[PDB]
């Protein structure tokens, strides 16, 4: 239709590189272990990434502007939304959780998911309920608002009455550095440049905006599940029951061939089959396939104090 | 051979310690202009243009002089030699190092040297520096930055409790490869460089075989500030000259005297040599103007001469009976 | 909304540091075991922790306010609820009990869980029946009344029946240092500051007021749940009938993989996979998994003399 | 690879077909080269007491005098013998 040509030439775009150097030193960073042996705590993990985004900072010789240029480690609670961090269209680096499995052990935490929440109950510190913002899917260009004061917003009335917008672009990248934390990640931005934007009207470039993450199965209800991509080019996937502890990894195509059979018996041959032997594994490869829902109980716990 | 040994996170603070302490009053710098530069003392000019200068400016100010001797005429150096051998009651420690700009890591090339010519230079001109440092990655000032932080290490290590600034006080002269430091910490100093990842090489003071330093020798540094060319490094290797087949052996055999009767007139077992070689090839040797004319001819106290002489027997280890058999030998052939 | 900014700006803090050196000597400390060999006896390892206070308090050069600063060893019972403690704001120092074990013997002085009290009885000792407080869960701030004398309660009438109330925060921490009776902690209190809060309006860092523990599974009645951490990072559950001796430690993902199952003969099959024989520990877990009832009768106990 | 490429290719040496002259200081990374491209390379350092070797003449001084002849190391071993039809 000509709202394409039309939105094509209604541009409006004003790029901006205020010195931003870029933080090569940051990005293609070789992984590395935090701890010297056992496993690391979060006190340590957070110190490291501190330390590296610190000096990574340093070496730009550019500032920060820390809130307990833009940085962030472990704020997910204290931030609602990215969307008020990517506002300010400056670089933003983030310490963030996007785990990779349902649930099990993040760090020394242990963690589970209930509803589209992830009830994150830190060893040392007060737990945390929030969602995830749907950080590291597919795609480097993203949508977001831009602060404006109220005076403006009064301006734009008229203007946003008809679906005007102004809209900011960002480039992204994580690394995921340490190998006994995977379920962290370092989030990494560069805003790109501002435009106006028609409400009714498609993009070209399939520019996502940030949104929390739907885990839950609509066809297998109280079951999460998850699936990452593997060293070797391999799609594995993480199931478990919701607000619960279990969790399997998988490669999908097992799953896949698994999901069509008939007959749970059918289903344990097949799996004895393919010489997996744990019964902790074949029974919950059975509950997801049969749907099995069970009404866990809320209790207590006893957690551990820190170890510093 | 690179190295990545990223260092402890609690030597992080104790460099960035260091680093402020060597900013110190000297927030703001300039570069030069390419004439200046040209004129002061390609490849080399465009990493030069900003490293002169910022040597200039900081690591030649009032408080950065305890430890960057690095930049001084030789009997500037003499002088402090000699001074912080009375200081320290001849009671010092001596490091060298083995390829260190083949040694450095990437931390710590990111974090002191990086560090410092950022915050000593005005923010305009970061990218211009930060590229530069970025290509060096993949000449003088970063072996004196190396031996500072290496020195500051040691100091936080040696004392914990104490002031930063007051550690960074007490740190004695530095140049390069070469430095001096107290000798309560020489075992200490091995571990420091294990947590960096560097290798390190200590030998205590001893009276009776001299001291060396900067491939010099000071024969008695407690009263006397003579000082000689190394004998241990170059008695081995002088009959051999290393220099290009296209020059002539007297020419550069000449110019090998000439530098060694500038620095080592009066010297034992050495002074013969030169006097011999000069005599034999000196006849023979081309017009001194043509090879002032060639490119090749700058590719090179007397009341203790007893002490001196003696000195260099004990460095040399030879019984006095043999050095005079040798001394013999040289000047009758 | 913007009651949020309205509780924000009535800020009304009033940090106080009435020179109370940090109890570091208390904190990080190695645990260490009482008794030289079998096991310790509740005197001794009272004793035990009275001289670690003691000297902790005397190196640090401070006084304390014994209860039959501010320290108290196996009062619970003493002591209706910790608020009266904590409502002085002052440093608090207790030896309370917080069992990882539904049940079992508690040092020398076996110990069971009727209802959401502890029917603890102390071989040398009354016997006391008292809740717990919730200590050790996750979180370090914690939110408390403030002592005030019938005048000023009379002053605040006017002040409180909009819904205002005085508040105190503390910062916590606990140690479990004895390995022989790791259901016994050793609490530590830090407080912070003191602010007014509006009855309805919620607050960020999530404080938490300490609650009595619900024991109970509501969904297997009859039955008391419990969960803890370990050294390795395994989260374990302790499960045992109410008012009962029995229980049973088993980590929470063989209990989660468990539960679903359809037919007891399943179970017991699945336990029989994983290596367990011991009847003592798969017959209570089919009973939990069954969720047998039974009434446990009342009977006369016959305890030890104290042997001093 | 930090210069530009015209003034890296500003210090090009005489070149001559299977002959050329180049700086020594590249001595060791022409076989790395060569490995790159996948040619076979043979290099050899300047001796002045040998002489120097190119386009099959010797250079006997070629510091103070330009004086040249037949490269005797290829002639000699082959001159007694005629290769004509």
């Amino acid at each position: 239709t000509r709202a394409l040509q039309r939105a094509v030439i209604d541009k409006t775009k004003t790029p901006i590189e205020t010195r931003f150097y870029p933080l090569d030193s940051l990005r293609t960073v070789t992984p590395k272990r935090v701890a010297d042996n056992g496993h690391a705590v979060s006190g340590a993990v957070r110190d490291a990434a501190r330390r590296l985004i610190d000096e990574s900072i340093t070496a730009v010789g550019g500032s920060k502007f820390e809130v307990n240029f833009i940085v962030g480690v472990d704020v997910d609670y204290y931030v609602t939304e990215p969307d008020v961090l990517l506002e300010h269209m400056r670089p933003v680096v983030l310490h963030t959780f996007n785990p990779k499995k349902v649930s099990g052990f993040d760090a020394d935490s242990p963690f589970t998911i209930k509803n589209n929440l992830v009830e994150y109950k830190v060893s040392g510190g007060a737990a945390w309920v929030h969602p995830v913002w749907d950080w590291c899917e597919a795609g480097e260009f993203i949508a977001s608002r831009v602060r404006t004061s109220w005076k403006e917003w009064f301006l734009q009335l008229p203007l946003r009455m008809i679906g005007l917008e102004k809209v900011g672009y960002h480039k992204i990248h994580h690394c995921r550095p340490w190998t006994d934390c995977p379920d962290r990640a370092l989030v990494y931005t560069i805003p790109q440049y501002v435009i106006w934007r028609f409400n009714w009207i498609d993009t070209e470039l399939h520019v996502r905006k940030l949104k929390r993450i739907e885990y839950q199965d609509e066809t297998k209800p109280g079951w999460n599940r998850l699936e990452y991509v593997t060293d070797k080019n391999e799609l594995l996937v993480s199931i478990g029951r919701e607000g619960e502890h279990a969790q399997i990894t998988i490669e999908k195509e097992k799953l896949d061939m698994l999901s069509g059979l008939s007959a749970t018996q059918s289903v344990n041959a097949r799996l004895i089959g393919m010489g997996h032997k744990d019964p902790q594994y074949t029974s919950m490869i059975v509950q997801y396939y049969t749907g099995k829902k069970v009404v866990s109980p809320i209790s207590p716990t006893v957690y551990k104090p820190t170890m510093p | 051979v690179a190295n990545d040994k990223k260092p402890s996170d609690r030597i992080a603070k104790i460099a960035e310690t260091f680093v402020k302490l060597m900013n110190g009053p000297f927030k703001d710098l300039d570069p030069l202009s390419i004439e200046e530069t040209i004129e002061r003392l390609l490849f080399i000019l465009k990493v030069s243009r900003y490293t002169l200068a910022y040597s200039d400016i900081v690591l030649h100010a009032e408080h950065n002089e305890h430890w960057y001797y690095p930049g001084r005429n030789p009997t500037e150096i003499a002088d402090g030699v000699c001074e912080f051998v009375s200081d320290c009651d001849a009671e010092v420690i001596e490091t060298d190092f083995s390829n260190l700009d083949g040694r450095v890591s990437s931390w710590m090339q990111r974090n002191i040297a990086q560090k410092a010519m950022v915050q000593a230079f005005r923010p305009e001109y970061r990218d211009e520096i930060i590229s530069f440092m970025d290509t060096i990655i993949n000449t003088t000032p970063h072996n004196t930055q190396y031996n500072g932080c290496v020195e500051f290490t040691a100091l936080t290590f040696e004392h914990p409790d104490a002031e930063p600034e007051d550690l960074f006080r007490l740190i004695g002269p530095k140049c390069g490869d070469d430095g001096l430091s107290r000798a309560i910490i020489q075992k200490s100093i091995n571990r420091a460089a294990k947590c960096f990842g560097l290798e390190l090489k200590v030998e205590r003071y001893n009276p009776e075989i001299g001291l060396c330093f900067l491939s010099r020798v000071f024969v008695d540094p407690l009263a006397t500030t003579t000082t000689i060319q190394d004998p241990l490094r170059t008695l081995r290797k002088l009959h051999l000259t290393t220099r290009d087949p296209t020059i002539p052996l007297a020419d550069a055999a000449c110019d090998r005297v000439e530098g060694y009767l500038c620095t080592d007139a009066l010297t034992p077992l050495i002074s013969d040599y030169c006097k011999m070689v000069l005599r034999l090839y000196g006849p023979t040797a081309s017009t001194e103007q043509v090879r002032n004319q060639r490119r090749s001819r700058n590719k090179e106290h007397p009341q203790d001469a007893h002490l001196m002489k003696q000195v260099l027997i004990k460095r040399t280890a030879i019984d006095e009976d043999q050095v005079d058999a040798l001394i013999g030998r040289f000047a009758a052939m």
